[PDB]
């Protein structure tokens, strides 16, 4: 199925995935497309940050859903 | 009074900044102070909502220049998000996302026209995720994907608890960038389910349901061959009357917000400091919270290029 990612500049990119694909696998695809290292990506959907080790279906991500890609401004 | 500062436990200003923003989120604060939470989960755990609420109750029964320790609280958010176990510098929006997800889970009560599809998707979402926390933050995006070959418009509806906005500068500019017709072509060509082949498509967001509290997260980041850096662009956001009607899926649906809190970051993507500016629910007056230090400020000092998360309440 296809899903989208809204990237840092607001560009949207398109991924082909399966519900059973792991979030890490998704970040790997984003990296193929955008060259951001997976450890730097955070993906947000329905208010949850997607975690490595889960799959898309654990987050109920449907065909043509959009994941929102952000990085980090570390501070403390 | 609500002007207690929070103790920095070691690079925890990202955490303190968000907690003050939530402390001054009126309906969320009240929920804790009336302990409606005890009345109200996805598992057996309640200690995160308990310590969060006791922290808010302590801030709001405190005297100015009291400093409150969020130590007990931190111990509990760590169990949801082990990322926060240490005392490293961290991202406030990541923190906000895990914190609200944790609170939410602990008090969780659980072919058509597009309009109707949206309303049914929404019900499906609330059948799974329904809490007082969600009540406050949750909204619904509509995404329309139109094939430029056959003209089919495929619509889907995704819940959101905040919006992460590209930086175009005015806040409205950033919202227009978020909601613009995105042309999906070349390597991004989607498969049209009617054409059943890859076609140039146009994808566009609009807001189908507006939340009571709208958190906007500015994507202050730029990826380059040369370097990943923070964008320090000044994004001019209004204090009052942020009117989002032009972004609504339905023509009339009125959606006007006033600011009440801002989480500020200063630095790079790799390190820096956070503070908060927050308007007191009771008095309407703004204060700067920089950990243990709380000082009055004027609303004319609230817009700065350090703003990273904006907390708006629906008027
Ligand atoms: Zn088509």
């Amino acid at each position: 199925m296809q899903i989208f990612v809204k990237t840092l500049t607001g560009k949207t990119i398109t991924l082909e995935v399966e519900p059973s694909d792991t979030i890490e696998n998704v970040k790997a695809k984003i990296q193929d497309k955008e060259g951001i290292p997976p450890d730097q990506q955070r993906l947000i959907f329905a208010g949850k940050q997607l975690e490595d080790g889960r799959t898309l279906s654990d987050y109920n991500i449907q065909k043509e859903s959009t994941l929102h890609l952000v990085l980090r401004l570390r501070g403390g | 009074q609500g002007l207690a500062g929070l103790r920095n436990l070691g690079n925890t200003c990202f955490m303190n900044s968000i907690l003050q923003c939530l402390s001054n989120t009126r309906e969320l604060r009240d929920y804790c102070l009336q302990r409606l939470y005890m009345r109200d989960g996805s598992n057996a755990h309640t200690a995160l909502v308990e310590e969060f609420a006791k922290l808010i109750q302590t801030i709001w029964t405190s005297s100015p220049n009291d400093v409150v320790s969020p130590s007990e609280f931190k111990t509990q958010i760590q169990r949801y998000a082990p990322r926060f176990v240490g005392y490293n510098q961290q991202d406030a929006q990541e923190f906000l996302r895990f914190l609200l997800d944790g609170l939410h889970n602990e008090v969780n009560r659980v072919h058509l026209p597009d309009d109707e599809k949206g309303r049914q998707m929404w019900r499906k979402y609330l059948e799974r995720e329904d809490s007082r926390i969600g009540d406050l933050f949750v909204g619904q995006l509509k995404s329309s994907l139109t094939c430029t070959d056959c003209g089919y418009c495929s619509t889907v509806f995704d819940p959101f608890w905040d919006l992460s906005l590209p930086i175009a500068v005015t806040l409205m500019d950033c919202m227009r960038l978020f909601t613009k017709e995105d042309v999906l072509d070349g390597d991004e060509k989607p498969t049209c389910c009617r054409c059943r082949g890859r076609k140039r498509c146009i994808k566009k967001f609009s807001i189908q349901r507006f939340p009571k509290i709208l958190v906007l997260h500015l994507k202050r980041f730029s990826e380059s061959r040369i370097r990943t850096s923070k964008l320090t662009t000044f994004v001019n956001f209004p204090l009052r009357d942020l009117d989002l009607r032009e972004f609504a899926s339905e023509n009339t649906n009125h959606a006007v917000y006033n600011l009440y809190a801002v989480s500020n970051h200063s630095g790079t993507t790799m390190g820096g400091h956070y503070t908060a500016y927050c308007r007191s629910p009771g008095t309407g007056e703004w204060h700067t919270f920089n950990d243990s230090s709380v000082t009055p400020m004027s609303s004319s000092q609230v817009r700065t290029s350090d703003a990273y998360l904006l907390f708006y309440e629906l008027a």
